[PDB]
């Protein structure tokens, strides 16, 4: 009995590095536990041998030949395999495949992010944005009201000296001198407490701002993705997700190809490590696309800078191959579907996914990060200081030019 | 009482001179530990070198509402359109120690003062905006250096100049 | 030859339609099935006439006392070849008959209903307070503002100088005109102490309750529904569902079995669509876990108040029915195969489950969330400004009608 | 083999399907899940039997008898007793006893913990009472500097300038000494600041609401508190009270013949009745497993187990020349070491449970902020406008 | 005849005296153990003498070659009678010779350091704002001063009112130094909107850090233990305690042991000497999970920075080794179970473990938990406002010199 | 100036009528609460729900800072002995309105008034805080007869101290 297994993938690890716990299990892993659970099942003597192909599988159609451990069966040197092997219209056809064990995803992931450091949009942050242009309507107003008061009914006050007045209003601080009539009290009392609850909330909402935080993710699905055309895109340079791509039917997965036919600064990366190179060094651009199980393995990575957005792009799953019809298949197919019946299938995937794992163990987020007021959270509030103080210089050199 | 006034905000300026010159010759604005990994290395504004490390020896210039701050941290046009305007103050207060029947001299002046003021808050709030900005940046940092502490004397005498040289124009316009 | 295709009467995929009378004969069913019956008819070549069988239920292989039925037992009657309806991988139904592929992925998921809060107007400006607190304020003001009066009388100053000093005094602001006497210097020392206390007090009940409305924990996955505690969960009292619940190996799942079988919710459920009416009628305080497939349609077709949450508990498949010794097993799995790689497949799912639904969440953009205020507490205080603008042109007015 | 055993609550429980089987398969809980283990440890067929007198065992020390199941397996009724049944002096001669499977001692037990709401304590119920005595120091201090260095200022004008800088307001009158100005400047910044940092602890203490412990936590705060105390009649926890010799538990004995006759009760259910009706009143002192039978049950509402004390054993109880004594004592050896005791005990007395909430804690709504964290402030409201009331008239009366 | 028991020195049993080897032998053994066996001996009758251990270690299964060693090899093996030294319950010690009762019960803890800090003075006013922004603010005031100043006499009205409106406005309380031009009277409301708003944002910040600084908890029972993150746990190699752990089979005892089993760090270690000494090096992370007795021994020595939390995870248990078939198996059990029913084994303990620790001899000596900002964080500011007042009263002395010299 | 000693009696007469209203009957308590939901009704020396479990029956209700407080919340003497200081009050009114030329003793009745009207305030305020403190109470349309007897009391003192600013021009 002989049974492949490429070393290059997500599947094995090595015991050890040479020459220890020597013999015939070296490998330790997903793939060659189930095959040795299988083998315990039904009966079935265990080997070693790799294909030194290197590829999982592959129809080179025009040289009539099969690469790799499909072709290896079909040819014949053994006749049970447990690889992650992708099934397509050309392989049925030469190789009948069992029931998948894993569902196979596609999925975008971008990197995690670190912090914003905005200008004048740190202050805005908190209080919304519309709420600033309805204050200022209000205080001009207020202000207009202000001084019809003063002046249409029955003083010693122009435009200049109500403005102020209504300024000095706003903020809870008093005035230099009352209007003293029975008009204007309760206009000044409505004024002050709309003002002091406007800034009592401010200070609250930036409370609730800085006592947690949440670190929402920019997008949130593939339509999104393609509408908001901001972030770069690459999936891969040849390969299944490309000729998915290239092929689709999906209304926006054309524009999304379009999207892809305008891409400029080379996004077609050749190999994977070097997109999650890329991916992983950048955080402002170009996220990545991949299968779901590679990004679920760089999720589990000491770098520990990625995430997945959820939702599968393509549906398909790893099955095993058998060469034609023979006393095996039958058996293979009802030992696969038991296990997968069975948790212990699922018990083998959580475990060796969890257990290699060690970002992961911090869930959700850190509460022990504080520090204090640094710069990102005041470079809006010393910008528009610096703004309003220069401003103010700006207008009281132009009123002395008026005036004085 | 007025010639030792004067004579404040001549040695007050010379100070301010001599400030503006060893900021703009030295290096030794902050004491960051960087890379030459965390070790001594003078971050400048005009000039970042460094005094230990494999590569001691050899170093080279630095480099809708983000663009202008980063092209102002870059170029340090606002440090050098200060000392532009220190050196024109001091051409002023020149011309107002030599020349006395003039009066929008020391009007000038005050606002060259001032403008000394504002451009030196600028500069400083945008080097601190560069060096604290930055959310990487490194298990220390902090500990600002000694040319932090002659900008903030600098300011300080700036602010004894922009009073007493105003107190002698309002004394000598109530005269 | 004519052949034949039994279909099961299923919601989410064939549809006899509701007309009835014209259309009858081979367009008598409308739906994905039969579509795909269609379509395989069209592709490998032969003639269908729909069926439909005689119990109504899938039935099983279980080794009871014979009495055999369902889908399979009359596949193996001998009147039936092609069974084009939803079917799951079961190793009961495997010892007899084989399935070609799984065109869809099963799996089963969470249901929660839609979280909806809409904050109202001037309610929710007295909501971070209690009335009798407002109440309590409002009257305390207006009676320290007379008594202030008479005492100032007793030991230049009139009624509207009095509501001016009284408010401001209340609300944090200097006044022009001095409190002569220490009895009046006292009371006003006193009662701007009240106004910060009062003010200080308002301000922490403000930040502590948009505190705790920010630190909340929505349900994702089936980690935070198991460690949460709050929220009735179950599934079916027997079917897939219960048979997975049954054989659960993970010792969350193991955790989430026992939770279960501790009966403290139950399962309250005897059809689906009964579970589909008594978690919309829950108000969000119960949970349950059914198919993605018919969750999906749930979404769709019923009114937006109840969707999906979290990953795939587990990887499941479909097929179809395929006889043992039939030369119509090989060339249906090809193009069925091909057909789900192709993408038309695809296609007609996106046309059957996205198009004809009668909801707004995938046929337009949601809702971001900016944090801080959106127009709903802040609502509350441009209602008070409302208010407070009502009062000032009522003040003006009856100003102006008194000079008048 | 047959066995006795007693109807005790937390360790055995009629089963809801009465009718649907009466025998072996009629109970369910530790006792008898216990039994059924070892026997299919050792091999043997076993039935379950009730005593017949109730009696927890013990010797009447007048007529040299035994009544309970150390009685029936003294006098021959059964080889085994798998029922419960603590260690003591006495029951050693007669009767021998294998290695403890559970450890066990008397407990300390509170009433249900929640948020007091006082009057005028909830005014400042954040920071401390130093901080405002220091304060009001502060304010006199710097009233009298304010009022000496500015010699319009007497001993009023001053003292009405150093309060409105207490409540961010500045003045209608300003002094022309730069002293002045500083020592304003600086109390206008510490009253600022103080009144900020005020203001956020008192919303961390309103975000949070957390309840703390009382001071009923451990023997020596027992003894240092004015809180009452109590136990059952006449018992284990009576038998270890009535000698002691530690020098702690004295003082306990003497705060229990010193105070009411109240402090006595029957059962228990009669004590944890009595103890459920007031947050205070008296606690009490009983078993660990009757605790950790209460903390699980409907009324989720006390469930505090405090400091242990004492040791005692749960052991079973085999009569004297029975060929297997060696055999139960290794078997319940080998369950106490390999492990199913303890996860029958994980899976009964924690896993089933009414109430799962001690687990992990969770978040409720505060709600609304009500008056009590008001009201303390409007009795100083009140009281100040009458002191000042009255000061007005008698100063405009007399001068 | 004599008797001799074995005897096997840990902590604090078989303890030499400090005087070195000046006395007669066996009478110079204090301890809980010796005590115990003099009493022993003086309720029935005979020798408590001791007896040295051969090999030093308590003795073990040794499936090569079979045979025993320690304290129960020596009693199996003849020319003993009487064990007083305590040892744990284990089968293979139960399969040869038998326990009289376990006199005092026990079980493994987990032990965590005890959590000492101390409130700063000055330091703790620049808590919830740093220091950069404290220094960027005085002197953008002292800026926007002489600002004001210059519009003030440009557009009385001198240096002092310009200070005493600035000084006014950076706290929000205002001044009567009102300009009849609008220009300063927009700086000082621009003004007012940068210390307001600087105001509100230390406000909320210093909201945020105290409730993250007071909203964790300390770590106590094993589900917290076992959702534990960032810190680290483990037990020691050569003991029964990993032996325990790995026959294991509860669903959360399961659950953490496959937690350390993928033991990434050095949670496995040597000694409980080594390990307790490391941990004091690292002081910030670590727990050994040891008995209980061991740890109630080790909380009241000299450092008394570690601490007894939660609670036992089994029931184990100790107990006097005797053989099989000897005279003095029942008589030493009913006299121990009397000892134990008598709380003297209680005064032992109390005498033994509280009262001769020289540190920490009062268990109660922290335990007020004030959850509020006392007289030692805050305070701080009461130094630096009372050193700002001793600068006032420093400056008011050079004041004096303006008022008198 | 008629208008103002006219103001004064009718508004007297006014607070007379409503207060009597207001603490005479019994209709003030509204909540959820048992009396099994039903309604339930407070007083000043009894409580009786109308119908229900309770009905031809009314039943004679019983019960150093705390002990004061919570003494003056269930026993509710300091409220008697207020709504009998707004009858002192009164009634000095009247001879207020009997005495026209009484030039202190009017303001010190004023003084009297709005004394007993700020120990009202604290005592539904310490009641309304004793209803708070239950668990670990609204507007029952006559405690909303004690609202208006608050606000009768400021509007009366209101123009009361309106006529003693005229007692200036007067005086
Ligand atoms: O049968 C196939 N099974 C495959 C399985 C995997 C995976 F399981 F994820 F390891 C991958 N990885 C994709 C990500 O980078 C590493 C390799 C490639 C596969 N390919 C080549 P494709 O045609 O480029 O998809 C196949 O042909
Ligand atoms: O040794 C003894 N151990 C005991 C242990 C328990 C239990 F808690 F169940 F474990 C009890 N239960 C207390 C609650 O009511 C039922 C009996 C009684 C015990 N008694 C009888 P006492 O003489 O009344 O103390 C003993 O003598
Ligand atoms: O019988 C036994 N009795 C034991 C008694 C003690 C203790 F009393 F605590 F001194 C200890 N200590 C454990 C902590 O570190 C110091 C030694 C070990 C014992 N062991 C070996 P284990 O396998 O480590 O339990 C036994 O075999």
């Amino acid at each position: 009995v002989v049974v492949t297994t490429i070393m290059e993938s997500p599947y094995v690890m090595y015991k050890k590095n040479h020459e220890m716990f020597e013999g015939n299990d070296k490998y330790e892993g997903y793939c060659v536990d189930l095959a040795s659970e299988i083998a315990k099942h039904i009966g079935i003597k265990y080997k070693i041998a790799i294909v030194p192909d290197g590829k999982y599988g592959a129809r080179d159609a025009d040289t009539k030949i099969w690469n790799g451990m499909v072709g290896e069966l079909v040819y014949g040197k053994a006749e049970i395999a447990i690889a992650p092997l992708t099934i397509t219209l050309v392989r049925e056809e030469v190789i009948d495949f069992s029931k998948p064990f894993m569902s196979l995803g596609i999925s975008i992931m971008i990197k995690k992010p670190q912090k914003s450091k905005p200008g004048v949009f740190s202050f805005l942050d908190p209080l919304a944005y519309e709420i600033w242009m309805c204050i200022v309507f209000a205080y001009i107003g207020v202000s207009v009201v202000l001084f019809l008061v003063s002046r249409f009914s029955p003083n010693e006050f122009g435009i200049f000296n109500s403005l102020w007045f209504s300024l000095g209003a706003f903020m809870q601080q008093g005035c230099d001198i009352s209007p003293r009539s029975l008009s204007g009290r309760i206009v000044g009392g409505v004024w002050w407490f709309f003002t002091l609850i406007i800034i009592s909330s401010y200070t609250a909402n930036l409370a609730a701002f800085l006592t947690v935080e949440r670190m929402v993710s920019p997008i949130e699905s593939a339509e999104d993705l393609a509408k908001q055309t901001e972030i770069a895109y690459g999936t891969l340079d040849s390969g299944s997700t490309k000729e998915f791509f290239r092929r689709s039917k999906i209304a926006v997965y054309e524009k999304m190809w379009t999207y892809m036919r305008s891409a400029e600064p080379s996004v077609f990366t050749r190999t994977t490590a070097e997109g999650v190179a890329r991916v992983r060094k950048s955080k402002g651009k170009f996220a990545f696309l991949l299968e779901s199980t590679m990004n679920e393995y760089t999720e589990q990575r000491k770098p520990c800078d990625t995430m997945k957005v959820g939702g599968n792009l393509d549906s398909k799953g790893y099955g095993v191959a058998t060469p034609k019809g023979s006393s095996l298949r039958t058996p293979v197919n009802l030992a696969v579907l038991k296990l997968s019946e069975a948790g212990v299938l699922d018990k083998l995937k959580n475990k060796w996914w969890y257990d290699k794992g060690e970002c992961g163990p911090k869930d959700s987020g850190s509460k022990d990060k504080t520090s204090a007021l640094s710069l990102s959270n005041v470079a809006g509030v010393f910008y528009i200081l610096v703004g309003g103080l220069g401003l103010a210089m700006l207008v009281a050199l132009i009123e002395f030019c008026y005036k004085s | 009482d007025r010639g030792v006034q004067m004579l404040l905000t001549t040695v007050g300026a010379f100070a301010a001179f001599s400030l503006m010159t060893i900021a703009v010759g030295t290096d030794y604005w902050l004491y960051s530990r960087g890379v030459c990994e965390e070790v001594m290395t003078h971050s400048g504004l005009w000039r970042t070198c460094c005094l230990e490390g494999n590569f001691k020896g050899l170093c080279k210039q630095i480099d809708t509402a983000e663009y202008f701050l980063r092209a102002v941290r870059a170029s340090s046009i606002f440090p050098i359109l200060s000392v532009i305007l220190l050196f024109m103050g001091g051409l002023c207060i020149a011309a107002s120690e030599f020349y006395k029947t003039r009066h929008n001299i020391i009007l000038s002046a005050g606002i060259f003062f001032v403008s000394a003021g504002l451009s030196n808050i600028i500069g400083i709030i945008v080097y601190i905006s560069a060096n604290a900005g930055d959310p990487s940046k490194k298990k220390n940092s902090y500990s600002y250096g000694w040319s932090f502490y002659f900008g903030a004397l600098s300011f300080i005498i700036a602010e004894m100049v922009g009073v007493l040289a105003v107190h002698m124009f309002i004394d000598r316009h109530k005269q």
